[PDB]
């Protein structure tokens, strides 16, 4: 996501597209998995898991 | 022919041979050349230099 700033989008307009998808974060202090959304270093995702 | 006398030497010589003159044109060749070849090697050491430093994707875990 980082690598579109500066070159077709701005850095506010790539944080909104990325925050539109989610992401495995670290476990909680009981070791539940969880999800969050994304950030500037995450990748762009597929569809097929 | 005698060894005393030169060849004919007169379509390569320069028809005003001055010292100073002479010397600092040759001396003006070569340091552009000096020039340019401190300048690319400026060039050559930081380009390898620089990619020992952080990466893209380190830098964005800052
Ligand atoms: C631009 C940088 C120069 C590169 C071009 C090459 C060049 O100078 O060729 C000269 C060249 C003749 O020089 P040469 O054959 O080496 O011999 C002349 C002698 O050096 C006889 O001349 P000299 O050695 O007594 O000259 C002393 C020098 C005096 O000038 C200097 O000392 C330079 C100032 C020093 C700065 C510090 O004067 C110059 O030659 C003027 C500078 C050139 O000129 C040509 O052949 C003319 C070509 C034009 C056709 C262009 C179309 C294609
Ligand atoms: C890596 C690239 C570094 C390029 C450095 C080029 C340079 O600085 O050359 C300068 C001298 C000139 O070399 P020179 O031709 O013997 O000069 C004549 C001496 N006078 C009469 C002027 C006193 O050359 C030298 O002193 C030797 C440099 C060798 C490298
Ligand atoms: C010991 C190994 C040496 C390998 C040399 C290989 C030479 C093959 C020719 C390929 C071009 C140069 C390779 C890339 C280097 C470079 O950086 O080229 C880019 C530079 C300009 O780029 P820059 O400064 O603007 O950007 C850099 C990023 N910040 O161009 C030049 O100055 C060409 C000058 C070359 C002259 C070098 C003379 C030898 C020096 C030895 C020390």
């Amino acid at each position: 996501w980082r690598t579109l700033v500066g070159v077709s989008h701005t850095n506010e307009e790539v944080r909104n597209m990325a925050e539109e998808f989610e992401y495995d974060d670290e476990p909680d202090e009981q070791g539940n998995p969880k999800k969050r959304p994304g950030k500037l270093s995450d990748y762009i995702p597929g569809p097929y898991p | 022919k005698s060894t005393y006398r030169t060849p004919n030497f007169d379509d390569v010589l320069k028809e005003n041979n001055d010292a100073d003159k002479g010397r600092s044109y040759a001396y003006f060749m070569v340091g552009a050349m000096g020039l340019l070849s401190s300048a690319g090697a400026k060039s050559t050491v930081e380009t390898f230099i620089s990619s020992m430093t952080a990466t893209a994707d380190v830098l964005a875990m800052a």
